[PDB]
DNA sequence: CTGACCTTTGACCTAGTTTG
DNA sequence: CAAACTAGGTCAAAGGTCAG
């Protein structure tokens, strides 16, 4: 959730 | 008195084709043209060692033509003037390599592993002929269950309390023998013994779980682990079986040595690797520590330059190696973490009084 | 000739040290080869015939290693400038990104990670679920790591990322004194009686960063390379900007073990502290643990 | 302290 | 994926070569 | 000739294929 968004993007 | 190929650098069985060929290629040779044999092509400059020997038959049988090999050359009879090469391979280019200060670093090389040889019994050597059948000794009883565990467990005996207590319990008389080896071996480090004794004994204290996973994975392979001498073979399945916490005990160990034998590290780079983890100034507990450091400085100049001499092609091994000992530290605190849950959920624990000891303050 | 020790069709041979049909010789020498890892449906108690052999691989492999089927006998299949990981890229991240009390300096420290982390070389391009992985498996290792060189010209005490100065003391009555000190003679210590300089630091960071092991790695052997990059990289930087120390490249590669048994500890404090519900512990550090 | 023993003893 | 079927290897053994 | 070696044959055992 976290960390995969401030990787997604 | 004891050189090697020049087509593969395994051992030379003779002079062969006017050329120093394994009894191997000797063969491969002799067939190629007896059976007039034409090797598909390939450019790829194939290099050609022990292994990827039959890898490529074109590379194989090209290498070996470009360094003599020919049924001409054949000097049959009995070696007329040994002398001018009987100084071995590096004799006049050895004045160059037996020197400067590595002459001694290839001494310090020696002494550990001359050392070790005599500390350890079942050396990686041994372990491995087992492990691949190449030797004059019966198979290994294998034990993969209960039947097998009941029945090999008398043949070879020395008190019922459980087949997951005995498995373990049963061995913790091989892991004081291998920490009293390991000590020896320690005092054979150069300027072990001098190192404040207070250090000495935690040097070892922290050094000796780590050289026993170092040493337990040349018993191991992916399927199972040597015992009892190596005359015995029990499997990574039957052990993972074990009940509650007992199956999950010996598992971070295979993991670690699948990976571990992929440095493919002989007993010659394992002699000093492990002087290497006894001599480690970051231990808890140090206070003459410069000293302690100072070996490992020179212990490492030593095993770098070893593994250059002995795997000449292996990209950053040294520094690959060196990250295992980061592994093992983890294998170890990990490895406590649960004599720990043993201690509060069981009631057998009762440890030799020497594994007491070491694992007192431990992590 | 004889008879198959595993399922009792005809030997014709002794194959990898045990007499075996020419099926499950063909069965092992596979197995063995192409890495496979087999699983039983059932009891792990399958009976195996010259017939319903091929029913369940799992208990065939194992009766191979039972009756004696030696590995390490099958032979291996006959087939077949140094700046890819920049000195400066590395420098230039573990640059540009910099009890109760440390938990929020970790978490603060844990969203700049992912800066740092995607400026080191090659890190975001590849797969997402490997920077994931990556990052969860050493999120603590490498906050650590970095903080204590931060607290080396520091003295007995440490400096959080906000401006903490948490001294010894205020620790070993915290209750975690035993950690406390660890981290501040197997880093802190170490590090600055070494001068350790944030080029190096930051090329040890990388090395955690790019951890083949971590579980789930869709290509582990892409990450165990961009770690060997790291490898080479650094040691040649410790070449040209330390000649006078040339056992430098290993003793910063030491440096690791305790990195690593230190992190392990601390991770396991944070947890009897986690679902206990006595400190605080953000967002960020939940979605960690 | 056991190990002292096996240290201290040729 | 299996496994009947077919090619290679290379560890030994042996009969013939050459040196002292 | 005895002693010191080797080309060459030998066959268990390990490798490879590719219908089924
Ligand atoms: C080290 C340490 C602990 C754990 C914290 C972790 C995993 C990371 C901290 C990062 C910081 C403080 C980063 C920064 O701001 O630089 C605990 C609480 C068990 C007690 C004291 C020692
Ligand atoms: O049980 C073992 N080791 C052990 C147990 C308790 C504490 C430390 C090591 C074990 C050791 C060895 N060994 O040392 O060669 C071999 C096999 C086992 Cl199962
Ligand atoms: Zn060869
Ligand atoms: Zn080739
Ligand atoms: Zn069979
Ligand atoms: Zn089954």
């Amino acid at each position: 959730k976290i960390l995969h968004r401030l990787l997604q993007d | 008195m004891a050189i090697e190929c020049r087509v593969c650098g395994d051992k030379a069985s003779g002079f062969h084709y006017g050329v120093h060929a394994c009894e191997g290629c000797k063969g491969f040779f002799r067939r190629t043209i007896r059976l007039k044999l034409i090797y598909d092509r390939c450019d790829l400059n194939c290099r050609i060692h022990k292994k990827s020997r039959n890898k490529c038959q074109y590379c194989r049988f090209q290498k070996c033509l470009a360094v003599g090999m020919s049924h001409n050359a054949i000097r049959f009879g009995r070696m007329p003037q040994a002398e001018k090469e009987k100084l071995l391979a590096e004799i006049s280019s050895d004045i160059d390599q037996l020197n400067p200060e590595s002459a001694d670093l290839r001494a310090l090389a020696k002494h550990l592993y001359d050392s070790y040889i005599k500390s350890f019994p079942l050396t990686k050597a041994k372990a491995r002929a087992i492990l691949t059948g190449k030797t004059t000794d019966k198979s290994p009883f294998v034990i993969y269950d209960m039947n097998s565990l009941m029945m090999g467990e008398d043949k070879i005996k020395f008190q019922s309390k459980e087949v997951a207590i005995r498995i373990f319990q049963g061995c913790q008389f091989r892991s004081v023998e291998a920490v009293q080896e390991i000590t020896e071996y320690a005092k054979s480090i150069p300027g072990f013994v001098n190192l404040d004794l207070n250090d000495q004994v935690t040097l070892l204290k922290y050094g000796v779980h780590e050289i026993i996973y170092t040493m337990l994975a040349s018993l191991m392979n992916k399927d199972g682990v040597l015992i009892s001498e190596g005359q015995g073979f029990m499997t990574r399945e039957f052990l993972k079986s074990l009940r509650k916490p007992f199956g999950d005990f010996m598992e971070p160990k295979f993991e670690f040595a699948v990976k571990f034998n992929a440095l493919e590290l002989d007993d010659s780079d394992l002699a000093i690797f492990i002087a290497v983890i006894i001599l480690s100034g970051d231990r808890p507990g140090l206070l003459n520590v410069k000293p302690i450091e100072d070996i490992q400085d020179n212990l490492l100049q030593a095993l770098e330059l070893q593994l250059k001499l002995n795997h000449p092609e292996s990209s950053q091994l040294f520094a690959k190696l060196l990250q295992k000992m980061t592994d093992l530290r983890q294998i170890v605190t990990e490895h406590v973490q649960l004599l720990q849950v043993i201690k509060k959920t069981e009631t057998d624990m009762s440890l030799h009084p020497l594994l007491q000891e070491i694992y007192k303050d431990l992590y | 000739k004889h008879i198959c020790a595993i399922c009792g069709d005809r030997s014709s041979g002794k194959h990898y040290g045990v007499y075996s049909c020419e099926g499950c010789k063909g069965f092992f020498k596979r197995t063995v080869r192409k890495d496979l890892t087999y699983t039983c449906r059932d009891n792990k108690d399958c009976l195996i015939d010259k017939r319903q052999r091929n029913r369940c691989q799992y208990c065939r492999y194992q009766k191979c290693l039972a009756m004696g089927m030696k590995r390490e006998a099958v032979q291996e299949e006959r087939q077949r400038a140094n700046e890819d990981m920049p000195v400066e890229r590395i420098l230039e991240a573990e640059l540009a990104v910099e009890v109760t009390n440390i938990c929020q300096a970790a978490d603060k420290q844990l969203f700049t990670l992912v800066e740092w982390a995607k400026r080191i070389p090659h890190f975001s391009e590849l797969p997402l679920d490997d920077q994931v992985i990556l990052l969860r498996a050493g999120w603590n290792e490498l906050l650590i790591a970095s903080f204590s060189h931060r607290s080396i010209a520091v003295k007995d005490g440490i400096l959080l990322a906000t401006g903490l100065h948490v001294h010894r003391n205020s620790a070993h009555s915290a209750g975690v004194g035993a950690i406390f000190d660890r981290v501040l003679t197997e880093l802190v210590s170490k590090m600055r009686d070494m001068q350790m300089d944030k080029t190096e630091l930051g090329c040890l960071r990388a090395i955690v960063l790019f951890n083949p092991d971590s579980k789930g790695l869709s290509n582990p052997a892409e990450v165990e390379a961009l770690r060997e990059k790291v490898y080479a990289s650094l040691e040649a930087y410790c070449k040209h900007k330390y000649p006078e120390q040339p056992g430098r490249f290993a003793k910063l590669l030491l440096r690791l073990p305790a990195l690593r048994s230190i992190g392990l500890k601390c991770l396991e404090h944070l947890f009897f502290f986690k679902l206990i519900g006595d400190t605080p512990i953000d967002t960020f550090l939940m979605e960690m643990l």
